[PDB]
């Protein structure tokens, strides 16, 4: 009962976001809560933040 | 009171340099240290590709014969690609190779203002000895990060640009040597560039950025 069927593909690029899951190896999970910027981070007397 | 000056600049390397600010009195060498750093690190004026269109390829994944480095993986090197453009705030870049051997940002034709910084900058790698690839680039100038995303054909590829030539600075407060004062304390800063700005200049624009800032509150 069907005469053609056509399949298309569709490649998404999901980025990281407030919300998705992220956990560590060792059992350690939890959402992320915001994306902060470069320089609010905390950085150690090197400069490295 | 004292008046902080541009007493010193020094290159260690290619990349990162020491500025020097030499008089300062007690607690502002810690506020400018931070106030210039934030700024700086925020928003400063760098160049960095916009639009791949490669010649034969329609879009991002897939594969080109000839060729190691998948698509995707020939626009992530070319993200990275630091160059810098003196008079016209959009350019376009026409790369061409061919032959065995890996191709690099040198082999990118040069126009009378864009010069790349990083000539050992490799883009791909060219295996077959029969193989060819001809690449537009188009380089313009931008302010912050601005996924591509947020921003016809279906010949020409998106990638994310990061307008920002500084990726560390660091600064430090030394209790400064004057003859016949107490408490003076001369700054150091540290800026680990991609090599598109000077230090000088980038001290200069990332002080205007906040002389006009805070005009706001004052008359």
């Amino acid at each position: 009962g069907v005469l053609k069927i056509v399949k298309v593909y569709l490649a998404v690029k999901r980025r990281i976001q407030p919300g998705d899951k992220m956990a560590g190896r060792h059992g350690n999970k939890g959402v992320i809560s915001k994306i902060n910027p470069i320089e609010d981070m905390p950085y150690d007397e090197n400069g490295t933040p | 009171f004292l008046k902080p000056r541009l007493v010193d600049i020094e290159q260690v390397s290619s990349t990162h340099a020491k500025v020097t600010l030499e008089p300062l009195e007690r607690g502002f060498g810690h506020t400018l240290g931070n106030a210039l750093r934030r700024i700086l690190l925020s928003s400063m004026p760098g160049c960095a590709v916009t639009e791949v269109e490669i010649d034969g390829v329609l879009h991002e994944y897939s594969t080109k014969e000839g060729v190691q480095e998948d698509i995707l993986e020939i626009l992530l090197n070319l993200k990275g690609l630091a160059v810098r453009v003196q008079g016209k705030d959009e350019v376009i870049l026409t790369l061409n190779k061919s032959g065995i051997g890996p191709v690099t940002a040198a082999d990118i034709t040069h126009d009378g203002d864009v010069e790349i910084v990083k000539p050992q900058h490799v883009i791909c790698h060219l295996t077959d000895e029969n193989a060819s690839i001809s690449m537009r680039i188009k380089v313009q100038r931008g302010r912050g990060y601005v996924p591509a995303s947020t921003r016809r054909p279906i010949g020409r590829l998106l990638v994310d640009a990061c307008y920002s030539p500084v990726e560390r600075i660091a600064y430090n407060v030394e209790a400064a040597r004057v003859e016949q004062r107490t408490d003076l304390d001369k700054l150091v800063i540290e800026m680990e560039t991609n090599g598109t700005i000077d230090p000088e200049e980038a001290i200069r624009r990332a002080a205007t950025i906040l002389a006009e800032q805070l005009e706001a509150f004052v008359d």
